[PDB]
């Protein structure tokens, strides 16, 4: 597992138990936690050795996050059943213009996913897209035209209450993006027509799918960015002494870091022949 | 060029307004096709950053 | 030109300030090439220095 230099085997315990049970707290962002990061130790080791504790705490933060990545694909299962049934639902109503109503039944009926992890918010955002547009046709308020513009996506004619309910779920999935789960449709039978409420429900079941992809491609790229700033700073600092020991941990960290293969190769790398390039470092 | 001089430099020639009136009044196109030229956006921006 | 301004389609209108903007398929570079050959044969240049 991680093993770095300089550090009193507390500390070294303490972040290696904070990675553990980092699923199970608020705001697992990392920048969330300040003084696990003091704790690599700035002002109390040289800068070689604070540089690469801190590369390895972010490698290490890096391969728990691309592990804890959730499984989205039972909610898409349910996204895909609710497409559906909007779909048929919206067949039936009385629209004044078949026309349009048959296009956007249409790119909805044809929505699925193809299990690239990726592809995922687009294909939402699509479907969303045309299902508000059906909604909105239906209570038949008023819709943009302008060119170059799209429907913002929205709940129509929901409750206040439960909308800011909604978006507080959405906030909590924002914060924590492994535990969630929804359940908080307090939608009733009485209300808004029934092509409406398979509208709402939709809708809230895309834009949870889409803010939980959103937020863990966000995550990723600041640990990319760090991770990458931390190599090149690390590998100025070390290429003014040429020694062997030296040379061998630059040609270690010469290797480029843009995806989890090559962060997992770089980390695997850098623990598998630790003893060579420690020499150099200095200590205390 | 130099006899239509008569003509060349009057004020009506450099006078677009009409032309813009009349390209006012018949409105933007309407067809598809035309549509993909339609569409731009100019801003003004403030320059200090 | 026809622009967008927020949300809306408006007409614009502007001076050629230079000759050079006009079109090329309408006023052409080996026009533009031959002119600036007239108007140095015109200032004694034709065998340019």
């Amino acid at each position: 597992s991680l093993q770095f230099i300089g550090l009193q085997r507390r500390d070294v315990v303490a972040l290696v138990n904070f990675l553990r049970h980092l699923t199970q707290k608020p705001d697992v962002d990392l920048e969330a936690h300040p003084k696990i990061l003091k704790k690599c130790g700035e002002k109390r080791l040289h800068r070689r050795t604070v540089l690469f504790n801190e590369l390895m705490l972010w490698l290490g933060y890096y391969r728990e996050l691309r592990f804890h990545n959730p499984d989205l694909s039972s909610v898409l299962e349910e996204f895909e059943v609710r497409c559906v049934a909007v779909a048929r639902r919206g067949y039936t109503y009385p629209f004044g213009d078949r026309g349009k109503a048959r296009d956007h039944l249409a790119v909805l009926d044809r929505t699925e996913f193809d299990t690239d992890v990726r592809h995922d918010a687009e294909i939402v955002e699509r479907a969303l897209v045309s299902a508000v547009i059906l909604a909105k046709m239906s209570v038949r308020e008023t819709l943009v035209t302008a060119i170059g513009q799209t429907e913002p996506i929205a709940f129509v004619h929901l409750k206040d209450t439960e909308v800011q309910r909604i978006e507080e779920n959405l906030e909590g999935v924002r914060r924590n993006m492994f535990c969630v789960k929804p359940l908080d449709l307090n939608l009733d039978r009485h209300a808004n027509t029934a092509l409406v409420n398979a509208v709402n429900k939709l809708v809230y079941t895309g834009r949870l799918i889409m803010n939980v992809r959103r937020s863990w491609e966000e995550l990723e790229r600041k640990c990319l960015a760090r991770i990458q700033e931390r190599c090149k700073l690390l590998v100025k600092e070390l290429r003014m002494c040429l020694s062997f020991d030296s040379n061998y941990c630059r040609n270690i960290l010469k290797h480029a870091v843009e995806n989890g293969d090559s962060a997992d190769t770089l980390l695997e790398l850098l623990i598998e022949d630790f003893d060579i390039y420690v020499d150099s470092f200095p200590q205390s | 060029f130099v006899d239509a001089l008569k003509t060349l430099c009057h004020p009506v020639l450099h006078e677009p307004a009409p032309c813009l009136q009349t390209f006012t009044e018949r409105g933007p196109p309407s067809e598809p096709a035309m549509q993909r030229l339609l569409e731009c956006r100019f801003q003004q921006e403030p320059m200090g950053g | 030109t026809h622009c967008q301004e927020n949300s809306e389609t408006v007409a614009l209108c502007t001076p050629r300030i230079v000759i050079g903007n006009l079109p090329d398929g309408l006023a052409p570079g080996p026009f533009h090439e031959l002119r600036t050959w007239e108007i140095m044969e015109h200032m004694r240049l034709r065998p340019p220095p």
